[PDB]
């Protein structure tokens, strides 16, 4: 938490603490744990003191956007016009590199099912629903054991907790899409229809599922809400720098010594996080193309960046980058970025709606443009058009799948345009 | 209604249309991403007599008239503003002629009556105005109804009327005369 340092998070400071599922996942080992404590005091102290201690702690919100967890809550209506007020938690977690919210939903149920609680009550909620990611039936079936222990309990339903508020939790699982995961498609894809974005000049806390003001927020957000309650906004905030205060579960993968999924407080250095957790890049520090710091809708970082690079929003936003999912992804001198950014152009291709012009005849452009570059098919100035796609697409979509298709062709443009161009002229050469 | 379906954009006005305003429910977009398309997924027929009007909402061509099909390009048409005797309504139309020709029927916009749609039997019954039409003045004689002149029909008809008296003269008005 020292201003001049941060790194090596001790284990007292961690939220996450059966993470890697070595104790009961279920509601014995919670209550041993410190799961549902005194949830009865924490609700009944008033929807108004939990808005100012999450604005106090400075939680932002995971999942991509970064926008601050309080002030979202806060904009949920204050008094009934009629119409209730709802719940949804974003357990879908399709990104291709991310897999933290699955050990979340499988190992701690019941911290996300107790968030649940106290986040609806903050915002003045009726009912809540916790969307899954179909794939995940087992993560389902776990998470659906907790709710019925809830229920079971009396930590869920009427008289909630002990205290005078009335909660009710279902579980609603999706049938297979990235698109889903963002919160207006998945409040279409909840209600029935297929799961395609609103345009959002109305917004979701005015008009959500059912008409109804909604509020979409990440399981790991609803899960770390509780314990900050508990432990204490001062003790969240201290750990990282100003305006980036809480500990994020980073999840690192690719081509590293161990790939694992840990908690760590932000503002680690990306060499010393991969270093000590993931046990060093495969063949060294100096075996390093690039790394993809947020998921792969940021764009790539390459080496002479990674190594100076601090693990914060603000700060890869500087590095134009962006901390959307602490999901690192390092890539050796041997992998082949083209191959690799041609793939997540793929992903894209197959992952979007269709529903906006530009997305959908864009992506499958770039699709195109990147597998000829992928052999040398293209020409030297093909580049250029790449690029000039791409900042058409940015900007003019409904949703944010547009730019998150833009932007790690800019990042190979940007950072390994000489690779893009030596590939090119070498098979016309050869 | 003929279809070409890779001239789609994938706006949604002809599925917009089929919900809100036909009411049929038939038309919908099938598939995801690029590979999305706009159909009934099954094979199925437009079955609403508002089904024309999709035609016209379409901006692409995409789906275009089956029996004004390639016939005439737009501008060749002389566009004449009338109104739709095909029912009470008196829907107001657009009638497109080529020569003595009539094209095919689209429709104006009148708030009051049409906001902008027609029916299917107004708009395609032009072909019926092609067939079985009475050209010229026909008198019965003993080999049938035969060929005559203006002036000799009119002396028939004196007199035949010359026999009549009064109520036995009974005259039946149409679904298509006019008010003259
Ligand atoms: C194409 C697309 C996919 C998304 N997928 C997810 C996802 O899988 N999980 C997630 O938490 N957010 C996803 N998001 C971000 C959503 O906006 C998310 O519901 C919202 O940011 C959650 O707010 P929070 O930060 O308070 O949790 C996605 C956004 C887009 C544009
Ligand atoms: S940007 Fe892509 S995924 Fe988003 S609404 Fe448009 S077509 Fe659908
Ligand atoms: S109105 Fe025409 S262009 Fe639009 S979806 Fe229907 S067929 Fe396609």
């Amino acid at each position: 938490p020292e201003k001049t340092t941060f790194g090596g998070l001790r284990d007292q400071d961690r939220i996450f603490t059966n993470i890697y599922g070595r104790h009961d996942p279920y509601i014995k080992g919670a209550e041993a744990r410190g799961d549902w404590y005194m949830t009865k005091d924490l609700v009944g102290k008033g929807r108004d003191w939990i808005i100012d201690q999450i604005k106090k702690s400075g939680l932002r919100g995971r999942g991509g956007a970064g926008f601050a967890s309080g002030l979202k809550w806060s904009f949920m209506p204050k008094v009934s016009d009629g119409r209730p007020s709802y719940l949804v938690v974003n357990g879908d977690e399709s990104e291709p590199g991310t897999c933290k919210d699955r050990e979340i939903m499988r190992h701690e149920p019941h911290k996300l099912v107790e968030g649940c609680l106290v986040a609806g009550t903050a915002m003045g909620a009726r009912a809540g629903y916790i969307y899954i990611r179909g794939e995940f039936v087992n993560e389902r079936k776990a998470v659906e054991r907790a709710v019925a222990e809830a229920y079971a309990k009396g930590y869920l339903g009427k008289n909630a907790c002990g205290s005078g508020v009335d909660f009710d939790l279902f579980v609603h699982y999706g049938a297979g899409a990235y698109i889903c995961g963002e919160e207006t498609a998945l409040i279409e894809s909840l209600e029935g229809k297929q799961g395609k974005p609103r345009l959002k000049p109305p917004f979701p806390a005015g008009m959500g599922l059912y008409g109804c003001p909604t509020t979409v927020t990440n399981v790991e957000t609803v899960a770390v809400s509780p314990t900050i309650l508990r432990r204490g906004p001062e003790w969240f905030s201290s750990f990282g720098r100003k305006n980036n205060a809480g500990t994020k579960l980073f999840a690192i993968s690719g081509h590293v010594n161990r790939p694992v999924t840990v908690e760590e407080e932000m503002s680690i250095p990306l060499r010393e996080l991969i270093e000590r957790h993931a046990g060093g890049v495969r063949g060294g520090w100096d075996n390093l193309l690039a790394i993809i710091p947020g998921g792969s809708s940021v764009p790539l970082l390459p080496k002479k960046m990674c190594d100076d690079v601090i693990m914060d929003f603000d700060a890869l936003r500087t590095a134009q980058s962006g901390l959307g999912t602490a999901a690192v992804i390092v890539m050796n001198k041997d992998t082949d970025v083209i191959d690799a950014i041609a793939r997540l152009s793929y992903f894209y291709k197959h992952e979007s709606c269709g529903q906006c012009t530009p997305c959908r005849e864009g992506t499958g452009w770039l699709y195109d443009i990147m597998s000829r570059m992928r052999k040398g098919d293209a020409r030297l100035e093909e580049i250029d058009m790449l690029w000039e796609i791409t900042k058409q697409i940015e900007g003019h979509t409904i949703c944010a799948l547009g730019d998150a298709a833009a932007w790690p062709v800019q990042g190979l443009i940007r950072h390994f345009r000489s690779e893009m161009e030596d590939r090119i002229k070498n098979a016309d050469q050869q | 209604i003929k279809t070409s379906m890779n001239r789609c954009i994938h706006c949604t006005r002809c599925v917009r249309f089929t919900h809100e305003v036909a009411g049929t429910s038939e038309l919908g977009i099938t598939g995801r991403g690029r590979d999305s398309e706009v159909g009934t997924y099954i094979e199925k027929l437009h079955s609403s007599e508002l089904s024309g009007n999709v035609i016209d909402l379409c901006p692409v061509g995409a789906l275009l008239s089956k029996p004004y099909a390639f016939t005439a390009r737009s501008w060749e048409l002389k566009g004449t503003e009338t109104i739709d005797v095909s029912d009470a309504l008196g829907s107001n139309i657009k009638v497109d002629c080529r020569g003595t020709e009539v094209m095919r029927i689209t429709p104006r916009l009148n708030d009051a009556i049409n906001e902008e749609w027609l029916s299917d039997k107004g708009r395609f019954q032009y072909d019926g105005l092609k067939r079985q039409r009475l050209n010229t003045p026909l008198v019965k004689g003993a080999k049938g109804l035969e060929n005559a002149t203006w002036s000799a029909a009119f002396d028939a008809i004196r007199t035949a009327i010359a026999g009549a008296k009064g109520n036995e003269l009974k005259a039946i008005a149409g679904k298509l005369a006019d008010a003259e």
